[PDB]
RNA sequence: UCGCCUCCUAAAAGGUAACGGAGGCGCCCAAAGGUCCCCUCAGGCGGGACGGAAAUCCGCCGGAGAGCGCAAGGGUAGAAG
RNA sequence: CGCGGGGUGGAGCAGCCUGGUAGCUCGUCGGGCUCAUAACCCGAAGGUCGUCGGUUCAAAUCCGGCCCCCGCAACCA
RNA sequence: GGCGACACACGUGCUACAAUGCCCACUACAAAGCGAUGCCACCCGGCAACGGGGAGCUAAUCGCAAAAAGGUGGGCCCAGUUCGGAUUGGGGUCUGCAACCCGACCCCAUGAAGCCGGAAUCGCUAGUAAUCGCGGAUCAGCCAUGCCGCGGUGAAUACG
């Protein structure tokens, strides 16, 4: 690379809703991020939040 | 809506053609001037023929018209924009 | 800091912080500041970071929410449209649905009025 | 404001009780 | 140099991708060449400023500052007189791809509002695939205190897999959410 | 109409007429000049936020159909770009 | 066929020379004042610029042909 | 079924565009008129609409009843906002044989136009105009912001 010119690319720490993120790697090292996903929330681990009337008229 | 625990409302003149088809093995159409009335599970795949105001509408019934009553399908007036 | 989506609040209050966010106000908030016994009145400008991830993660995981509610709301209607409901109609070609009188104002639902002329 | 519903000051307009005018 | 996903690339991807595909040569191997980020910047036709800090930001997120493209016809129908920057561009690869990439999947995309997956259908047909994205503050190093106006990316992924089977796969099972 | 340039007429050297067929010139450039190093096009197909036929990117295919300030002709990437 | 000027919202006229941006009066429409109409007042709409091709990055604008328009001219014989 | 159509045009209105203001807690001060085929105190469930029960009165006896502005304390800090409550999703509740067309109301989400309105133009001279509640007719319910009445606080200005 061109010395100089460039963002310094220290290894950092970077956490996340989960525990931390291990990697890293960046400039301005110590962020903090709202989602990253290996959660079991947040569609890895899937999981959700016609349907209704047969139910709730059936037979009232 | 209709009051919960009241109904749901479906004209007994009417159910007493469904449960005499859907339960029964005879299975074909029907023609009705009860809009007042709300759905299957027991209708869903006959075809009523529903009035407007004017004549007798042909309706096919599926899943996704959950207690819809049987004039939301079969409108009132004409307009065709100009 | 950010909740649902990012939909990031700040200085104002707490309890108003999340009428900001969509899917929530006034009543799907006020009662989950005692979900997490939080006072109302101090402001996302200074709250502990710990008592932010108990809201970021309450609420996300509490009910369908700004991204998946607004995709709920649409398919909702692509279901009464494409389908002949009579509530539909009023969407598939664009007028208002319960009730009210088009002889006149409907000019919210009905885009600005588009003068044309006269007998 | 009289046309607020949620809120006392327009439920007593409408003339109606509520979580916001109870008695 | 010790990079996870350079790791986790070696160990535990290439050996599921050779009994997979069954790869005489090691070479023969998909390998990850050259993701290239371009950020197309109409948005900065008169105004040159727009530029200067869209680029400390991309820098600031790639550890590069990029290059600058420039016009290369003069067309009318929007201003573009025949010389002007359009936009930032960015070539990083070898150990500068990966720290950039394994940021990517953990942190940038699920910051993504909404995001039910990454559409499937961008491979180009040679085996490289290419993403957009919409706005700039989905990265860690992007503190919503510092944008000025939201702006977005293009995002090339060079692959030497001759298919684009063997692009997918390689992405995959280097942890890239599809559908 | 009157001088200069390009094509054809022009009969494969040159030259060749008509109130024959068609177009340009009366400038421009301090870089659009010298040199040294580097680079290679138009177009098409696929991919890609705001990008639409064509703003930018990435892939393959593309021997010159692009470009060469301005008209045409000749020339030209093994460069004159 | 000869020279010259032109063709632009419904009418009449600018804009074209000097490429980027279509304007003025009237009429038309919606609303006012009036018992009512006109006058008057407040808002609005409305066009690819004869046409085809070319030029340029961009054409009402520059270029070629065509087509209508007005004007001038056809003398010695 | 329609009278409830909707490219549009006008009349009478309501609610607003906010800080003399919005919200929430506590706390007061009226009149007229209705109601034993009804008005429902008080208890319980219910966020609530409402539903259970149930006491009283043919009613200066009992009930609709809370009057609201105001008062007190406090929150919002000039922001299309805690202004504003239009539109739309979902969940219910009661009337009624029935609520799609085409009902009222409660709740959760949604928060739209609107930052005092061109030419024009209306009412009002005193407890009036403004602003705030309340009752009644019709009436199952109700599209009432309407109509007829009731009291609360209470201006401005008329040379001519
Ligand atoms: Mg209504
Ligand atoms: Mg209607
Ligand atoms: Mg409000
Ligand atoms: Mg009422
Ligand atoms: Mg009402
Ligand atoms: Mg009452
Ligand atoms: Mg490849
Ligand atoms: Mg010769
Ligand atoms: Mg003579
Ligand atoms: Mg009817
Ligand atoms: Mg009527
Ligand atoms: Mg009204
Ligand atoms: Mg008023
Ligand atoms: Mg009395
Ligand atoms: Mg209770
Ligand atoms: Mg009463
Ligand atoms: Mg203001
Ligand atoms: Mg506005
Ligand atoms: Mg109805
Ligand atoms: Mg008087
Ligand atoms: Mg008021
Ligand atoms: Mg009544
Ligand atoms: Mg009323
Ligand atoms: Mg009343």
């Amino acid at each position: 690379m061109k010395e100089g010119i460039h963002p310094k690319l220290v290894p950092a720490r970077i956490i996340c809703g989960c525990g931390n993120v291990i990697e890293t790697y960046s400039t301005k090292p110590e962020i903090y991020v709202e989602v990253c996903s290996k959660c079991h929330p947040f569609y890895t681990g899937q999981q959700r939040f016609v349907e209704r009337f047969q139910r709730r008229y059936g037979d009232s | 809506p209709r009051s919960l625990k009241k109904g749901v409302f479906v004209d007994d003149h009417l159910l007493e053609k469904v449960l005499e088809l859907n339960a029964k093995g005879e299975k074909r159409l029907i023609k009705t001037w009860s809009r007042r009335s709300t759905i299957v599970p027991e209708m869903v795949g006959h075809t009523i023929a529903v009035y407007n105001g004017k004549q007798h509408v042909p309706v096919y019934i599926t899943e996704n018209m959950v207690g819809h009553k049987l004039g939301e399908f079969a409108p009132t007036r004409t307009y065709r924009g100009h | 800091a950010r909740i649902a989506g990012v939909e990031i609040p700040r200085n104002k209050r707490v309890d108003v912080a999340l009428t900001y966010i969509y899917g929530i106000g006034k009543a799907r908030a006020k009662e989950a500041l005692e979900k997490t016994g939080i006072n109302p009145a101090t402001r996302v400008k200074d709250l502990t970071e710990a008592e932010v991830v108990r809201l970021r993660e309450y609420v996300e995981n509490t009910w369908k929410l700004e991204g998946e509610l607004r995709a709920e709301v649409a398919a909702n209607i692509k279901r009464l449209m494409d389908i002949g409901c009579y509530r539909g109609l009023r969407h598939r070609r664009g007028l208002p649905v319960r009730g009210q009188r088009t002889r006149t104002n409907a000019r919210t639902r009905k885009g600005p009025r588009k003068t044309v002329a006269g007998k | 404001g009289k046309g607020d519903r949620r809120t006392r000051r327009g439920k007593i307009w409408r003339g109606t009780y509520g979580k916001y005018r109870p008695r | 140099l010790d990079v996870a996903l350079k790791r986790k690339y070696y160990e535990e991807v290439r050996p599921e991708l050779i009994r997979r595909f069954g790869y005489q040569n090691v070479w023969e191997v998909p390998r990850l060449e050259k993701v290239v980020i371009n950020q197309g910047l109409g948005e900065a036709k008169e105004d040159a400023r727009i530029l200067e800090k869209a680029a400390q930001e991309l820098a600031l997120i790639t550890g590069q500052k990029p290059a600058v493209t420039r016009a290369k016809k003069s067309i009318s129908n929007f201003k573009l007189r025949k010389g002007m920057p359009i936009g930032l561009r960015v070539t990083l690869r070898r150990d500068r791809m990966w720290i950039f990439l394994e940021k990517l999947l953990n942190v940038a995309l699920p910051r993504i509002r909404d995001f039910r997956g990454l559409n499937p259908n961008s491979f180009d047909g040679r085996g490289n695939y290419n993403l957009g994205l919409r706005e700039q503050l989905i990265f860690p190093e992007i503190t919503y205190d510092m944008v000025d106006a939201l702006r977005g990316m293009d995002i090339a992924v060079v692959t030497t897999a001759e298919t684009d089977e063997e692009a997918r796969a390689l992405l995959e099972l280097l942890g890239f959410p599809f559908r």
